[PDB]
């Protein structure tokens, strides 16, 4: 009853270095940019 | 000041040593005979029926890496853009038996594999195969399977080794065994390296004082070699028509631009 | 050794561009374009035709462009006469392998391929299971080429991913001729204690030199410093290192650089099936 | 699975080489010695060559 | 239409049960259709 | 193989070569470096990733020379030296 | 790092860096047209940069 | 057509959107941080070494 009731846009993926880009940016793949 | 001498030339190889040049140029060269200089090689197949131990992929890629005869007399093998010029190997086999590279039926008898005796895929009993690859011209620098060979330099360098360190009669020994230019005087000994010349740890301890290298400002020694699509000649003629033909196209774009 | 499970790399040590930092690792992309750790992925999807104990049946057959469950469009493009797949028919997204139709209490239920999967059907077969029902059976093979992201591992614990594939003509080369196949960051070593990797890329030089396959049984194998003494009578520097020229540029590095074979395994981390957004 | 058709690194011709290698070797003939009376220089391009495994003389006994 | 281990094809359709009237076996495999397949050669 | 102007000043020239790889920009780099007007003379590439793989060139002179008819000098100097390596090349196979 | 062992031979008692090398890698950066890149510390042993 | 102001697209992550880039186990604060998308090919997050 009631004592028993009240108790009882993302993405994932493998990360890779880049000194090239800048220290704040982000590496996003571009299919994932095609879905987010 | 310009100037080659010609070491060794062997079955679709060759082996020199560039003088008067330096390390950019030669760079330009090298880098230019790998990722520049075309061939002729498998894009892609059109399978109609494949009934072999390999998925379609395998064997595509296969073909992809069956070097492929590049007629430098017929084509335009320093153009910036290349001809579209499509070749087709095709085959229709059935096992059993093994499948050779020399068993594909070509539509042009100057674009044929270089090399007849590749094993391509083993046909067992009622393994049927049958495609059309199409060839056509491609550079190393998009997929590796249009490299016409490979090219590996280094510094020309002469190696003193002074007669006060112990035991130098082995490295002189050492270095006539392995087919390098030995040069002895009242002194030390001058080792030519034609190739990579491994001084023992024995040594090691003498490195500086009674042994030292100097190079040889300009002089690289250079080892080219292909697979049979071009003549090995042929491919160091077109990679500096390339380097030619980059600059020209470079200052074409300059004066359109002022 | 009859059945394996990698491949010796030649191996180069040195942080190239800074993009094997932090236990990443550097590939040679004219090898991956050549064969050089490329696999295949195999999955196989099933499909029995149930039969409802209120007499209703499944019956695979090409699901009428009609009503009730229809995806619609031509994602039974696929689909044969019998609402079956043939191989070699490239497959994709919510493709339909299997066309179902299931009754009321008619529904389609059809057995569709996985999300971020893709590639070309190999078998299909056919048979019955003990019940009397007919099974379809077809499995789906996906051409996996190493790409950015994949993870590789050597038999040191020495696990690394693919930081960037850099065309074999940026790839330096040694005076003998050798261009590395994967390059380790030489900060993933002195921190961590595993000898054996580089007593292993010594000894897979001397194995390709010699012919010997060289023994390295735990307790009873050739004493490093003899594989380093043999190596150089083979005619190569006892230190594993040899004269690299950099392929940029053009000067040789004013070091020497510690190059070997090592076998390097690819693991079933493929980026391939990690990667995935929600809307 | 058939010797890896040409080369990983070296990337020539090698499969070309493969029979009468194992042959040369299969009476005796040090494999360190057959190779080097054939095409091969560096040791990149000879490694594809000697830790193959040929797997294909299992597989094909099916389908 | 089919096979199954170490023979020949079979027609289409069913009715009764799916053996194959040829070798007793029970299992079919769809043979890779003849037509025009194109693998990009990479 | 396009050249996109960055930007221009007095005696200063930055632009994409487009097209092109490490082979041409550092030969061209290290060729540039013979003219001794040429204050400056680099490339970088700020995008080894995508399919681009352009490079990024910058050439600043002292006045006594546009960076335009230094880099024709440099590309020049490129071809005469080519031609003249070409023809020591095929006049050696002897 | 590889930062750190990179601050240490840039910052090094013995770290001369022909101008092939200066010039052609402040490119990794920026900052120089006038009173930036100037002007060559030593000439000593040949013109360098220290 | 005719969109009108007012309307809203969904476009696709153009280089510079921000973008919270997380790691578990998200100890401190900084397991969670605002980056700048720059597109990219390949199939991995690209994180800058420092
Ligand atoms: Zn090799």
């Amino acid at each position: 009853t009631l004592a028993q009731r009240l108790k009882g846009f993302s993405a994932r993926t493998v990360i890779s270095p880049d000194p090239m880009i800048s220290i704040n940016e982000v590496g996003v793949p571009l299919a994932v940019a095609m879905e987010l | 000041m310009v100037e080659f001498k010609i070491l060794e030339k062997r079955p679709d190889s060759i082996k020199f040593i560039v003088s008067g040049v330096d390390v950019p140029f030669a760079n330009a060269l090298r880098r230019t005979i790998l990722s520049e200089v075309p061939t002729f090689a498998v894009d892609e197949v059109e399978f109609l029926e494949n009934d072999s131990a390999l998925f379609d992929e395998i064997i595509a890629h296969r073909l992809a890496m069956i070097p492929l005869t590049t007629p430098h007399e017929r084509f335009s093998l320093d153009a910036l853009e290349l001809d579209d010029y499509t070749v087709t190997l095709s085959l229709e086999a059935e096992g059993p038996g093994m499948v050779y590279s020399g068993d594909l039926k070509s539509s042009d008898g100057d674009v044929k594999p270089a090399n007849p005796n590749i094993p391509i895929v083993k046909l067992a009993e009622g393994q049927r195969l049958t495609f059309n690859a199409y060839a056509r011209l491609g550079r190393g620098k998009d997929h590796a399977k249009w490299q016409p060979g490979f090219v590996y330099y280094k510094y020309l360098t002469k190696i003193h080794v002074s007669k006060d360190v112990p035991d130098w009669e082995e490295l002189k020994e050492l270095a006539e065994r392995r087919g390098l230019p030995v040069e002895e005087s009242d002194e030390e000994i001058v080792i030519t390296t034609i190739k990579a010349f491994y001084l023992p740890r024995k040594f090691e301890e003498h490195m500086g004082k009674g042994i030292r290298e100097e190079i040889v400002p300009g002089s690289f020694v250079f080892t080219v070699e292909t697979n049979g699509e071009l003549p090995v000649e042929e491919i160091v003629s077109i990679a500096l028509k390339i380097l030619m033909r980059k600059s020209d196209r470079f200052i074409n774009e300059l004066h359109k631009l002022a | 050794e009859d059945r394996p499970a990698g491949q010796n790399f030649v191996v180069a040590v040195l942080s190239y561009h800074g993009y094997n930092m932090e236990d990443a690792v550097i590939i040679n992309k004219a090898s991956i374009e050549r064969g050089l750790a490329r696999s295949t992925f195999f999955r196989t999807y099933e499909a029995e035709e149930k039969r409802y104990l209120g007499g209703q049946k499944d019956n695979f057959e090409v699901p009428s462009p009609n009503i009730q469950g229809y995806l619609g469009e031509k994602y039974y493009r696929h689909l044969d006469e019998d609402g079956l797949i043939f191989p070699e028919s490239k497959v994709e997204g919510k493709d339909v392998l299997v066309g179902r139709t299931s009754p009321p209490r008619r529904r389609e239920t059809s057995v569709t391929v996985r999300p971020s999967e893709k590639g070309v059907v190999d078998k299909v077969i056919v048979t019955e299971t003990g019940d009397g029902t007919k099974l379809v059976k077809v499995t789906v093979r996906d051409l996996r080429i190493p790409e950015l992201g994949d993870k590789f591992a050597s038999r040191h614990g020495q696990k690394g991913v693919i930081g960037l594939i850099v065309p074999q003509e940026d790839m330096p080369w040694t005076e003998s001729g050798i261009v590395p196949d994967l390059i380790v960051n030489p900060h993933g070593i002195p921190s961590r204690m595993t000898v054996g990797q580089l007593i292993e890329a010594i000894g897979g030089k001397v194995a390709s030199l010699t012919g010997r396959r060289v023994d390295g049984t735990a307790f009873i194998g050739e004493p490093e410093e003899k594989l380093r003494k043999e190596l150089e009578e083979l005619g190569f520097k006892h230190s594993g290192r040899e004269i690299m020229y950099d392929g940029i540029t053009g000067r040789r590095l004013e070091a020497d650089i510690f190059i070997g074979v090592i076998y390097y395994q690819r693991l079933h981390h493929m980026v391939a099936d990690k990667m995935h957004a929600r809307s | 699975m058939i010797v890896p058709v040409r080369c990983f690194t070296c990337g020539k011709v090698l499969a070309d080489k493969y029979y009468e290698f194992k042959k040369r070797v299969e009476a005796g003939e040090d494999p360190g010695k057959v190779l080097d009376d054939l095409g091969v220089e560096r040791y990149c391009c000879r490694r594809t060559l000697l830790s193959h495994v040929e797997l294909i003389d299992q597989v094909m006994v099916y389908k | 239409c089919a096979k199954c281990g170490k023979e020949v094809e079979l027609d289409l359709a069913t009715a009764r049960e799916v053996r194959c009237p040829y070798c007793g076996s029970k299992i079919l495999y769809k043979p890779r259709p003849r037509v025009a397949r194109r693998v990009k050669a990479i | 193989m396009r050249i996109e102007v960055i930007r221009r000043e007095e005696n200063l020239l930055e632009f994409y070569l487009e097209g092109e790889d490490h082979t041409f920009a550092n030969l061209l780099t290290e060729t540039l470096h013979e003219n001794e007007h040429v204050t400056f003379a680099g490339y970088t590439i700020e995008h080894p990733i995508t399919m681009a793989r352009k490079p990024r060139f910058k050439v600043v002179t002292d006045g006594k020379i546009t960076p335009e008819k230094a880099l024709e000098e440099a590309a020049q100097k490129i071809f005469d030296r080519a031609r003249e390596v070409l023809e020591a090349w095929k006049a050696a196979i002897e | 790092q590889d930062h750190i062992s990179g601050g240490y031979l840039l910052t090094r008692e013995g770290a001369y860096f022909t101008r092939y090398e200066v010039e052609q890698m402040l490119m990794f950066a920026g900052m120089d047209v006038n009173e930036l890149p100037e002007p060559d510390k030593y000439e000593n042993g040949e013109p360098l940069w220290s | 057509e005719k969109l009108d102001i007012g309307w809203t697209v969904e476009r696709h992550l153009e280089d510079g959107d921000v973008v919270l880039f997380n790691r578990q186990p998200s100890l401190h604060r900084m397991s969670i941080m605002a980056h700048r998308v720059r597109v990219m090919p390949y199939r991995t997050f690209r994180l800058n070494l420092p």
